[PDB]
DNA sequence: ACTATCCCCTTAAGGGGATAG
DNA sequence: ACTATCCCCTTAAGGGGATAG
């Protein structure tokens, strides 16, 4: 798939997936036990976002991640 | 002499016991690059050097029985050089729980991969009754239990590094075998993920035969595969001496947070909490860390394994000192005043309070309680109309009776 | 490749790669402009680690990441 | 009428100008799922709805020339309904910088994909001299410039949505064409990533022909492809009115941090800083945000593009008011007292001070200065012995002379 | 309906700087 | 040599709680 190199490229991607799946920041946040504000921060200011936060949101999107070379 | 650690005939690494008696482990470079590569235990993440932390010792120690008395029974049988984990494991290291096969460095001695001895109804009666007063297995847990290989229609004993398919439990509780056989049937009836168990009758002895979920035949049906796994003491690199939360073991929060990192996180978290309620309803008080396990998958992924070792402490009341007010859940729930654990004092508001702090969907905690509220009744029936003709009705009634007592606390709200 | 679902599985993986490549926390930290302590924290306590930190370390390891389904 | 945005004959989306005059953009669902999918601009991340933020307006506005006077020259030529970005783009929206092709909604009018008119040495002399007193292109930048298609051995003019291969610049600075032709040759000689440019002579006019790095022929050689890209004003969703840092544009820190997210991050960061030094050595003061670009790759990846639009302000000293002490770098460096930008006051310690705050490897800043310290001399020579027989020696000497003056500041330490 | 903010409050990341094992 | 800590200090994540557009 597409290789990602920054917090921003990440959030843009994840936010696209949430929109393509019709989910709101609220339903996902309830499922994973975090505040809706947290999801919002993540989408607009991913730089200083925690990794557990990131993985909880990754789980709520029914997604996963993988490492690879940057060629 | 180093202990070569194998996992389904694949060299994972070696266990070393230095002169100073320090246990160390080192992953085999070939394993670090293997397709099947994964840590032996989450407490021992794949890395290059010699691992020297206590997790190494604790991990392997957790493969052997808890009772220091039982270990003696092992040093006795297979003449061990000590009750030390390493020395013992050098004797019965073959069919250990999970999927590790510990074989001494100096001992290729290609053991039969698929071999077994079709036991007679007498030999079985001998082996069963045996555990009370080639067979290099290792079952860890709270009570006394062995393990057999079921093939065709005969209970056979493995020979070599051949795996077993069933964990067999013997009567200790006066009918622990019947207590668990019931708790399991009921667990299934309520949609909880549990192993199918059966009761084997050999002459006079009565034993429980649980199908193992850490064993699977390959596609060809030519090889019985061991699925890697570890309990919550291992996962956290803790000594079995702290398996209970009151002693220092992990609780709901610890486990729940860890489950967030599961491949099936949202489902496992739901299932784990659901089970906290089931344990309450059937007065099960053995829900300690070594009773929950995760499967270790290629790359380090894990997901919760089926629940096992379930027994109800209900059949042990009245006639003796033991009373419903003396039953406490191994893992506490959140209460207004600190934490609660007394079954007979526990109420829905407690599970909801716990869910509140853990931040587990409130709506799902409501749905869990709700589902039980309306399913217990029908569940008991189907289970009951399943109990063999010769099943101790005092077990059925004691369990069934107290379940409804607690259940009422639910239906009364849901 | 292997799907990752948590900060810890991540750090274990990334730390393996650093070791397999013979790098130290120091040489990587200098290259990406962060403190060696930061790399150490990341390897042992990834939960509360920033995403930029995570991506800087990802770049120093000559790696990249990608999203995917968890099946 | 909406403007359909194409990218190499692939529908990316549409630009809409509402009644209230609000510019909006919406990605085409088909594009969001495309293999080639990527945002038009990092300031406009792929999403489902109508994008209404100012980044939409600023992005497209940044495709047109900076000078409000020049835009008039456009409204005049292709009779535009306004100097408004949308109206103008509806006229010359075909060959815009980067790789977008804006064609009105009501206008499939399949335009020749590969078409051109082999110009004569006279027609060329006409078009060149033209820009001073089918051709729907759009070159953005600081000065007046057009763009042609080079094929075989003839300068041809594109016809339709056919791409161009060269950015042609005309003499404004009295010999801007020669100033840049030199700065580029020198840039290459020093290992900096820059486009190969040549000087085209048509009758009396003398023009610069820069090969475009945002253009590439497909494997078949049957199609000229536009490579998506955007400058630093666009990347950050800023108006060209703030392209300089002193006005409000991005500086070293902003750019450097952003480069950390490059597919070639470590190399790009090194290259960007290296260029900050080169700009210093050749007294280039045009290093504003719209002079740095990143390529946009499938999925949203980006990497720094080659440097371009390089001119030395050295040839403009002495004889006039302008003096070396009046030359300031567009992007400031870190100084003891705030920030420094005066070329003639800048010293190695400044680049090292900047590197210190940005936390760019100190050792690499040392190696950059070092490499220049010992390469400039040899570089000037090879470049010089390359300058065509008819090259203004006042340009060579003015540049070469002042380079050594600053260079000495380096060799003196490295 | 959905997302961005906002106040309060505790915890701690990560840079400086630097050392114990 | 390499990694884990540790003090100082500023900035802010994220949970509570809750509302403006």
């Amino acid at each position: 798939f597409q290789k990602i190199y920054s917090p921003t490229q990440l959030a843009n991607a994840m936010k696209l997936v949430r929109q393509q799946n019709g989910w709101t920041q609220s339903e996902l946040a309830k499922k994973i036990g975090i505040k809706q504000a947290t999801i919002s921060n993540f989408e607009n200011n991913p730089d200083n976002t925690t990794l557990t936060t990131f993985f909880k949101i990754l789980q709520s999107l029914e997604l996963s991640m993988t490492l690879c070379d940057a060629k | 002499p180093k202990l070569v650690t194998w996992m389904n005939n694949q060299r994972v690494g070696e266990l070393t016991k230095l002169a100073n008696g320090a246990h160390t482990f080192k992953y085999a470079p070939e394993w670090l690059a293997s397709r099947y590569a994964r840590p032996l235990s989450l407490s021992l993440p794949l890395q290059r050097g010699n691992i020297t932390s206590d997790a190494v010792f604790n991990f392997f120690d957790n493969l052997l029985p808890d009772s220091p008395i039982v270990r003696d029974r092992i040093v006795k049988r297979y003449h061990a050089k000590s009750r030390q984990p390493f020395d013992l494991l050098s004797e019965i290291g073959r069919d250990s729980v999970g999927a590790v096969t510990l074989i001494p460095e100096d001992e290729t001695v290609t053991h039969p991969i698929m071999a077994w001895e079709k036991l007679t109804e007498a030999r079985l009666e001998e082996v069963l009754t045996a555990y009370k007063a080639d067979f290099r297995i290792s079952v860890a847990g709270a009570q006394e239990k062995t393990a057999l290989l079921r093939i065709g229609n005969d209970w056979c004993i493995p020979k070599g590094i051949t795996p077993t398919t069933h964990i067999i439990k013997l009567p200790i509780l006066s009918q622990s075998v019947d207590n668990e056989y019931y708790c399991l049937l009921l667990a299934k009836e309520l949609g909880l993920n549990v192993p199918d168990a059966e009761i084997i009758k050999a002459g006079n002895v009565r034993a429980l035969a649980v199908e193992r979920f850490d064993r699977r035949w390959n596609a060809e049906r030519t090889v019985l595969l061991r699925l890697p796994q570890e309990d919550m003491c291992q996962t956290f690199g803790l000594p079995s001496s702290v398996k209970y939360e009151s002693d220092g073991g992990p609780g709901i929060a610890r486990i729940m947070a860890f489950l967030m990192g599961s491949s099936e996180a949202l489902k496992d978290r739901y299932d784990f909490m659901k089970f906290q309620v089931f344990q309450w309803l059937i007065g099960a008080t053995q829900g300690h860390a070594k009773n929950f396990s995760v499967f270790i998958q290629a790359g380090g992924s894990y997901r919760l394994t089926p629940f096992y070792d379930i027994i109800s402490a209900f059949p042990v009341l009245g006639g003796t000192g033991i009373h419903i007010s003396d039953l406490k859940l191994a893992m506490g729930l959140n209460a207004s005043k600190g934490k609660k654990t007394a079954i007979d004092k526990i109420y829905p508001r407690h599970f909801l309070a716990t869910a509140k702090v853990l931040r587990f969907p409130e709506v799902q905690m409501h749905e869990i309680l709700s589902d039980f509220a309306r399913m217990i009744p029908a569940a008991l029936d189907n289970v009951k109309t399943s109990l063999p003709t010769d099943f101790p009705e005092n077990v059925v009634t004691a369990v069934e009776s107290n379940v409804l007592r607690l259940h009422g606390r639910l239906s009364r709200e849901y």
